[PDB]
Formats: C-alpha cells, sequence, structure tokens
C-alpha cells in the first residue's frame, strides 16, 4: 500500500489503534471478566444438570472451558 | 454338584494384554 | 440456516416429476447445481451490504436529531 | 473508614457495597455445618461468582473504562423501552391468535407406540397428511415455544 | 483335531483378489443374482433339497457360513477364516457319512463366524425387514460353555452421581447383557457402590445364575438410581469380601469382578494389596458412557489384577465387550493343553435353526502355530473357537423305548 | 486464518457413519443402528463433515459461514 495514495488512510488507522491500546486491552478484559462471571453463574445454575437421558450436549456448563464456550 | 475340573490361575499365563 | 439450504440445493439432487413430459424420468437426477455456493455466498454479501447502506442512509439522514444537544 | 453514617464511609463507595455483600455471603455460606444447612439454602454460594468483579474494584484503571462504556449505553434506555413495547405489542396479538392452537400433532396411528415426525407436524383444520391421526401434544420445544 | 492341524498350517494373507475364497453365505437369497457376491470372495449357489430329519432345506455338499450383521464379510480376518475353515467341510462330510443320524455340526469361530455343516438358509434373518439378525455365535450357550470354565462373577455397578443420564442407561443394559452370558454352573451377584456398597437385590451372597435368579438380578439392576459420591475402596471391599464367602454354594473357580464405572482418579492400590495379594481374583473394568473423566485408574486395575479393560461408549458396543471377557478367561484353559479337551454337554435349549430341544456337545479348538519349533506365541493363548455337534432330545427318546 | 485452519484441521474432518469404527479401512460393511430407537441395519459410510477445512477454498467457505454466524 505504500506505493498507492491509500497509505495515509491506513497508517493513520494503525497509529490510532496502537496509541489506544491500553484502552482496547483494558476493555476486551472487561468483556472477558463479564463472560467469566456469566460462565460461573451458569455453572452454578446448570452445572451437571445437563446430563439428559439422550446424552449431555456439547453446550454444557459442567466444566469451565465448556461454560466459557457456551456463554460465548 | 458342580463340574469336576476347571482351569484358572496358570503361572505361564501372559498378563500383558490389558487394553 | 442458510448454509444448509445452500448445501441442499447443490448438484445431483432429485427432481420433480414435471407431469408434462415422457422422457427424463430416471435421468436428469441432476436437478441441483453447484452454483449454489455462488448464489448464497453472494446474496449474503449483497443483502448484508445493501442493508447496511439503507441503515446508514437513514442514520445520516437524522444525524441532527441523533447529535442533538441541550447546548446547541 | 466509616460504615454508613460517616459521609466518606465504607458503603458510600459504590464498589465496596458489593465487596461487602460478597464477603457477607462468604461468612454466611460457611456457617452451614454449624446448623447442618437445615435452612437448605442452595442459594448463597451463587454470590461467590461475583468475586471476579472484585478485580474491577481493585484496579481503578478498569473502573474508569467500565464507567465510560456504561455511559455510552444510557441513550439506549429508550430503544429498550421501544423494544419492550414492540415485544409486548406482538405478544398481545400472539395471545389473541395462537393462544391454544399448538397442541395437536400428527402422530402415526400405530396405536400404543405413537410415532410422529422428528420435526413434529402440528394439526389444525389443516389435518394430518396420509395415514397419521391428530393426537394431543405438548408444545413445540417440549412445550416452551 | 483337523481344525487345529489345518489352522497351524495356514499362512497369513491380504491378497484375496486373485486367490479368492469360495463359500456359501447362509444369509443370501435364492434368486440367481450375481450382485449377491462380494469383492474379496465368491459365493456358492447351492442346490437345496428338503429333509424331514432337519425339517428345512439341506444340502450335504458344503457347510454354510453365518457372519454376524455387524461383521464385514470381506475383512482380512474373516477371509482368512473362510479360507482355513474349508477343510472342515470334508471332515464334516466324513463325519456324516460315518453316522447318518447326525444333526448340525458347527465350528463357531472367535472371529464371529459360524460354519455349520448341513448347509441350510439362515432361519428367519436372511432378508426381511423389522427382524434383524442379532445372532452371534460367540454368545450362544454352547460357545460360552466350551470357551471357559465356570465363573464366580461379582458385578460392581458404579451408581454414583456422575453416571446419571445416559451412562446409567448403558450400565443397566450392559449388566443385563453380562448376566445374559451366564450358565447354570456360574454364580453371580450384583453389587453397587456410592460412598458405601450394597447389594442391588435381595441376594446377599453369590447365587446361582439360573433363569429365576438372573431375572431377579436384572429386575433389581433396572431399578437402580444414581446419587452420591463414589468410593472405590468401600465398593471393592464389598466385592472382595463377597468372593471370600465360602459358606454358600459356589463354583469354586474363576473368581471375577466386573467393575462397571465411568472413570475417576482412584486406583485403590492398598485394597488390591490387602485383598487380592497373590492375584487369585481377576478384575475386569468397563468404562461406560460418552464422557471425558480419567480412565487411567480403570485401565490400571485390569493390568494390576490379571484383567482386561473394555470401553462401552454406546449401545452397539454393549454386545461385544462381554463375550470379550470370555475371550480373556480362556487363557488357563488353553495353557493346560490336552487336559482341557473334554467334551461337555449343554443344558437343553432350543436350536437356533429350528429343531426343538437339543443338547450340544462342545470342544474348544486351540491355536497351534508355534509347536516343535517353539516361538514367541503372541496370541497362542486364545482359542480359535468351539466345535459343537448337536444331539436332539427326540434322538435320546428313541433309545428309551 | 484460512491457511492456519487448513494446517490445523486438514483431513481431520472425517467420520464413519458407525461411531465405533474410526478409519476408512474399518468403515466398510453394514451395522445395526440402535440410536434411531428403531434398531435398523444401515450401511457404514466414511464421510466428511459438510463444512470442512481441507483446501484453502473450503477453509474460506467454512470461515465465511462462521463470520455470518450461522451454524458455527
Ligand atoms: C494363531 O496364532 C498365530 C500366531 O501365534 C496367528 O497368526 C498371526 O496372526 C497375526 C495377526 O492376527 C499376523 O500378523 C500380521 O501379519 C502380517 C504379515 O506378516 C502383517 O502384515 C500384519 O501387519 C500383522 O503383523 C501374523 O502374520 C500371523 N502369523 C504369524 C506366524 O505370526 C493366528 O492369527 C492365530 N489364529 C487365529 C485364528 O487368530
Ligand atoms: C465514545 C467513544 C467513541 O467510546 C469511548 C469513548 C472514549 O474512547 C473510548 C473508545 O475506545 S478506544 N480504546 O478505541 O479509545 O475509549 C474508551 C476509554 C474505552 O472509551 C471509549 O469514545
Ligand atoms: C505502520 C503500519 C502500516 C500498516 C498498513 C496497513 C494497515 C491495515 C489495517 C490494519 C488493521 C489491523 C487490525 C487487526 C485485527 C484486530
Ligand atoms: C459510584 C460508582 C460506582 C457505581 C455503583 C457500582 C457499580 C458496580 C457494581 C454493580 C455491578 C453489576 C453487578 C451485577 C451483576 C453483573
Ligand atoms: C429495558 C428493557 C429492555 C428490553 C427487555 C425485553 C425482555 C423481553 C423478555
Ligand atoms: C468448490 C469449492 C467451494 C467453492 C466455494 C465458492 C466460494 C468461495 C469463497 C467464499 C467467500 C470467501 C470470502
Ligand atoms: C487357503 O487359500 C489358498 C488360496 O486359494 C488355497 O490354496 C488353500 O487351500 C486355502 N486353505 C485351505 C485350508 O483350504
Ligand atoms: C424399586 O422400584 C420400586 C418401584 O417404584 C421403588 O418403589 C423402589 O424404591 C425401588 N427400590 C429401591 C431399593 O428403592
Ligand atoms: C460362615 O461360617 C462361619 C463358620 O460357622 C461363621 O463363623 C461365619 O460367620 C459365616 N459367615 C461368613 C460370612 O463367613
Ligand atoms: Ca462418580
Amino acid at each position: 500500500f505504500k506505493i498507492t495514495k491509500y497509505w495515509a488512510s491506513l497508517r493513520n488507522l494503525v497509529v490510532s489503534l496502537m496509541s489506544s491500546m491500553k484502552s482496547i486491552i483494558s476493555l476486551l478484559f472487561l468483556l472477558f471478566l463479564f463472560i467469566v462471571v456469566f460462565a460461573l453463574l451458569g455453572m452454578q445454575l446448570f452445572g451437571g444438570r445437563f446430563n439428559f437421558n439422550d446424552g449431555t450436549p456439547s453446550a454444557n456448563f459442567d466444566t469451565f472451558p465448556a461454560a466459557i464456550m457456551t456463554v460465548f | 454338584k458342580g463340574p469336576d475340573v476347571c482351569f484358572d490361575n496358570n503361572v505361564l499365563e501372559d498378563y500383558t494384554d490389558c487394553g | 440456516a442458510w448454509q444448509e439450504i445452500m448445501l441442499s440445493c447443490l448438484g445431483e439432487k432429485g427432481c420433480e416429476p414435471d407431469t408434462t413430459a415422457p422422457s427424463g424420468q430416471n435421468e436428469n437426477e441432476r436437478c441441483g447445481t453447484d452454483l449454489a455456493y455462488v448464489y448464497f455466498v453472494s446474496f449474503i454479501f449483497f443483502c448484508s451490504f445493501l442493508m447496511l447502506n439503507l441503515f446508514v442512509a437513514v442514520i445520516m439522514d437524522n444525524f441532527e436529531y441523533l447529535t442533538r444537544d441541550s447546548s446547541i | 473508614l466509616g460504615f454508613i453514617f460517616h459521609k466518606g464511609s465504607y458503603l458510600r463507595n459504590g464498589w465496596n457495597v458489593m465487596d461487602f455483600i460478597v464477603v457477607l455471603s462468604g461468612i454466611l455460606a460457611t456457617a452451614g455445618t454449624h446448623f447442618n444447612t437445615h435452612v437448605d439454602l442452595r442459594t448463597l454460594r451463587a454470590v461467590r461468582v461475583l468475586r471476579p468483579l472484585k478485580l474491577v474494584s481493585g484496579i481503578p484503571s478498569l473502573q474508569i473504562v467500565l464507567k465510560s462504556i456504561m455511559k455510552a449505553m444510557v441513550p439506549l434506555l429508550q430503544i429498550g423501552l421501544l423494544l419492550f413495547f414492540a415485544i409486548l405489542m406482538f405478544a398481545i396479538i400472539g395471545l389473541e391468535f395462537y393462544s391454544g392452537k399448538l397442541h395437536r400433532a400428527c402422530f402415526m396411528n400405530n396405536s400404543g407406540i405413537l410415532e410422529g415426525f422428528d420435526p413434529p407436524h402440528p394439526c389444525g383444520v389443516q389435518g394430518c397428511p396420509a395415514g397419521y391421526e391428530c393426537k394431543d401434544w405438548i408444545g413445540p420445544n417440549d412445550g416452551i415455544t | 483335531l483337523e481344525a487345529e492341524k489345518v489352522q497351524a498350517a495356514h499362512q497369513w494373507r491380504e491378497d484375496f483378489a486373485s486367490n479368492e475364497v469360495v463359500y456359501y453365505n447362509a444369509k443370501d437369497d435364492l434368486d440367481p443374482e450375481k450382485n449377491d457376491s462380494e469383492p474379496g470372495s465368491q459365493r456358492i449357489k447351492p442346490v437345496f433339497i428338503e429333509d424331514a430329519n432337519f425339517g428345512r432345506q439341506i444340502s450335504y455338499q458344503h457347510a454354510a457360513v453365518h457372519i454376524p450383521t455387524d461383521i464385514y464379510e470381506g475383512s482380512t480376518i474373516v477371509l482368512n477364516e473362510l479360507n482355513w475353515t474349508s477343510a472342515l467341510d470334508e471332515v464334516f462330510k466324513k463325519n456324516r457319512e460315518e453316522d447318518p443320524s447326525l444333526l448340525w455340526q458347527v465350528f463357531g469361530s472367535a472371529t464371529g463366524l459360524a460354519r455349520y455343516y448341513p448347509a441350510s438358509p439362515w432361519v428367519d434373518n436372511s432378508r426381511t425387514p423389522n427382524k434383524i439378525d442379532l445372532y452371534d455365535v460367540r454368545r450362544r450357550p454352547w460357545y460360552i460353555q466350551g470357551a471357559a470354565s465356570p465363573k464366580d462373577m461379582l458385578i460392581l455397578v458404579d451408581v454414583s452421581g456422575s453416571v446419571s443420564g445416559l451412562t446409567l442407561k448403558l450400565i443397566r443394559t450392559s449388566v443385563s447383557e453380562m448376566l445374559e452370558t451366564l450358565s447354570d454352573d456360574d454364580f453371580v451377584n450384583v453389587a453397587s457402590f456410592n460412598s458405601n456398597a450394597q447389594d442391588v437385590s435381595c441376594f446377599q451372597h453369590l447365587v446361582q445364575a439360573n433363569v429365576r435368579n438372573k431375572k431377579v438380578l436384572k429386575d433389581a439392576v433396572n431399578n437402580i438410581t444414581a446419587k452420591g459420591i463414589t468410593d472405590y475402596k468401600k465398593g471393592f471391599s464389598f466385592a472382595f469380601e463377597q468372593l471370600l464367602n465360602y459358606n454358600v454354594s459356589r463354583a469354586n473357580c474363576n473368581k471375577i469382578i466386573m467393575l462397571f464405572t465411568d472413570g475417576g482418579e482412584e486406583r485403590a492400590q492398598e485394597i488390591f494389596n490387602k485383598y487380592n495379594k497373590d492375584k487369585k481374583v481377576r478384575v475386569f473394568t468397563f468404562s461406560v458412557g460418552q464422557h471425558n473423566y480419567d480412565r487411567g485408574p480403570i485401565q490400571w486395575m485390569a493390568c494390576e489384577n490379571k484383567g482386561y479393560y473394555y470401553e462401552i461408549p454406546s449401545i452397539g458396543a454393549i454386545r461385544i465387550n462381554t463375550q470379550e471377557y470370555l475371550d480373556v478367561l480362556g487363557r488357563p484353559m488353553v495353557l493346560a493343553g490336552d487336559k482341557a479337551k473334554q467334551v461337555q454337554w449343554t443344558n437343553v435349549y432350543l436350536d437356533a435353526l429350528e429343531l426343538g430341544l437339543v443338547i450340544t456337545g462342545t470342544l474348544p479348538v486351540f491355536n497351534i502355530t508355534g509347536q516343535f519349533e517353539n516361538k514367541t506365541n503372541l496370541k497362542n493363548q486364545l482359542i480359535l473357537g468351539v466345535m459343537g455337534v448337536d444331539v436332539s432330545l427326540e434322538d435320546i427318546k428313541r433309545l428309551t423305548p | 486464518f484460512a491457511v492456519i485452519a487448513v494446517q490445523l484441521f486438514k483431513g481431520k474432518f472425517f467420520y464413519c457413519t458407525d461411531s465405533s469404527k474410526d478409519t476408512e479401512k474399518e468403515c466398510i460393511g453394514n451395522y445395526v443402528d440402535h440410536e434411531k430407537n428403531k434398531m435398523e441395519v444401515k450401511g457404514r459410510e466414511w464421510k466428511r463433515h459438510e463444512f470442512h477445512y481441507d483446501n484453502i477454498i473450503w477453509a474460506l467457505l467454512t470461515l465465511f459461514t462462521v463470520s455470518t454466524g450461522e451454524g458455527w
């Protein structure tokens, strides 16, 4: 892109992203904390209660890596 | 009255095939 | 589930009786087509883009109401 | 610090109240063996799940981002009221028109072992297709929808 | 004797494209449909006569072969068996010509095949919907009865919390089909543990495995429910203590424990030292269910205790893993070479191909590859199968005029 | 991402119609299906899943499907 005229529009975007990075990370981190809180809450409500006579579904709440990925 | 002879517990048996 | 309509429109599918022709009863068991991939990947890109415009074209129409302020 | 009566007291902070609630439930829920949990709470260690949020309480660099985010959503609390109105307006209508009309399904005759489809086929004045009979049924998703 | 000798002189292959195997698959159709044959094998179309001695369509020219519906007719194991079991046909014929009053004579193979001499169509499960051929020779009473010596099981069900749901459906089906592989010479008792062990039924010791006791145990097992923490030590104490109870009638032989669990991280090393120290009791462990709990301890109890480990992850794995435990129990019977070739007669039962009440004489057939050039003997501790020649009760009633 | 997903899931999206067999050598013959609760004898086929990642075109398509959200 350096050889085109669109270089400024994109280098400026990357500059504005790299400057505001302590506030994008500290914000993905809050999304992650609220996902964790909702994952633990779903583990309390539905932990181990998903063992149906059909078979426990893949969208569990039993363990943590499977509660995170159903809150997701 | 049960069967006279039954075979278990041979020492030569090869135990190394559990699974 | 557009992905499964796309997959169930693909080639080599059955075919309707047509009740108007004597031939192509056993043959023409090819009444799908593999252009389904283009037909559904493109529509999903067009409808999702042509709607975005309709959204923005409305938003920017009322941008004075949506940036109204007590000061101004 | 104070507790309540002092102005700059403990609870006058916004995060310290939930910090206190979590530790309160930590004190209480561990008071079960003493009473053999005769109260049958089953409902107090679910406060434990709020403990990750104490990270936000401990790092103000996260609170002053959270407050900014919650600040950008205040204008949305009129789409929500607009949304919940629409949801209500379309629920009233649903109540008028589909209120009890999802309880007959087309089950195979096959008396004894009733069959039905795998996506169950309901009935109405639109009756059963070929050799199926219109029997009772709980609602669509085991009665939820 | 012919089968042992012939198998000892068969060399393994994987090339059956040009060196085919020709045989009559009992579950074929009468219609001359060349689309009924197979890639790796070629099918005989036989000329069937009708006989009153058998009541069916017979053909004394070759022996039919029945291959279970789960087993592919052209895998390498089955094609090797269909090859080396073709001398059995001429031995079958010479047996018949010596005594013309002989009923079915069958080699039931450890690969699942049955090769029975007077070639007849398979009774009712050749080709008709809504009836599925569930026959498998490795489960038939004569096979179970010639492939091992009598047992003393104790089936340790794990009814704890974690087995609720599907795993419990599979556990109760597995235990029903484990009791189904028991004769009247075998003694059984089902015990279940969750933080303390208890009998599932009214029997407090090893009872005989006859029809009535087996029905009581099945009906208790089907009533079982999952709740509470698992305690392997307290459950294995119960199991080992019930196999040391000699005040009761027992088949004082082949003590076994069939642990039907899903998984944990308890190995109970101390209790296997204190109760099974010299390893008289075998321990077979079954890991039932579609789950992800640890299977290390379960796979280890079997090794530590002369056992074997089976995984039953769904219905349709139920039926094979039981007859497999029998596959294991026959090692000592193989090792005592020719003291174990005694013909044994089964209780009266009804023949699979309909002839009514027949007892059946069985004889295990051993694997004899490395002999007089003594070799590694990898799996020379298993049996090839069981020979069995039927006798009709009407035939005995004619000797008692 | 499509190249990474091909490196990561190439040839691994295969399954036998009989859950017990797990290779193309074993997945041949007929098998009794109990799970339909009808216990009917079906044939074993070795299949791919319909959206796989075994070629960068297939990776791109099944990642576009993830992007639109459907059936991820
Ligand atoms: C009776 O026991 C003998 C050995 O004690 C069994 O014969 C051996 O069986 C194995 C497989 O079951 C063969 O191994 C295979 O060999 C081929 C060719 O070498 C190789 O390509 C495979 O990867 C595999 O290693 C073995 O060759 C065969 N023969 C010998 C001499 O070891 C025999 O199968 C047993 N009888 C029955 C009915 O099972
Ligand atoms: C209204 C708008 C666009 O969103 C607010 C607020 C202030 O800036 C934000 C934007 O996020 S970021 N990390 O790209 O600076 O950063 C934070 C501090 C997260 O708040 C963001 O600007
Ligand atoms: C000095 C860097 C110049 C880069 C020129 C091209 C930039 C294109 C935009 C990059 C956006 C990155 C987003 C990554 C995903 C979070
Ligand atoms: C005075 C500044 C703080 C404002 C009040 C406290 C807000 C944070 C505590 C509540 C956070 C949500 C708890 C419920 C579960 C997500
Ligand atoms: C095994 O197959 C080969 C090839 O057809 C054949 O020559 C041989 O006789 C077969 N073995 C027996 C015991 O029939
Ligand atoms: C066995 O089933 C009956 C029938 O419901 C039940 O009442 C009983 O509790 C079950 N057995 C035990 C030991 O609970
Ligand atoms: C068995 O018999 C012995 C001798 O009478 C007796 O001491 C014991 O209590 C009986 N029961 C068991 C379980 O050993
Ligand atoms: Ca458990």
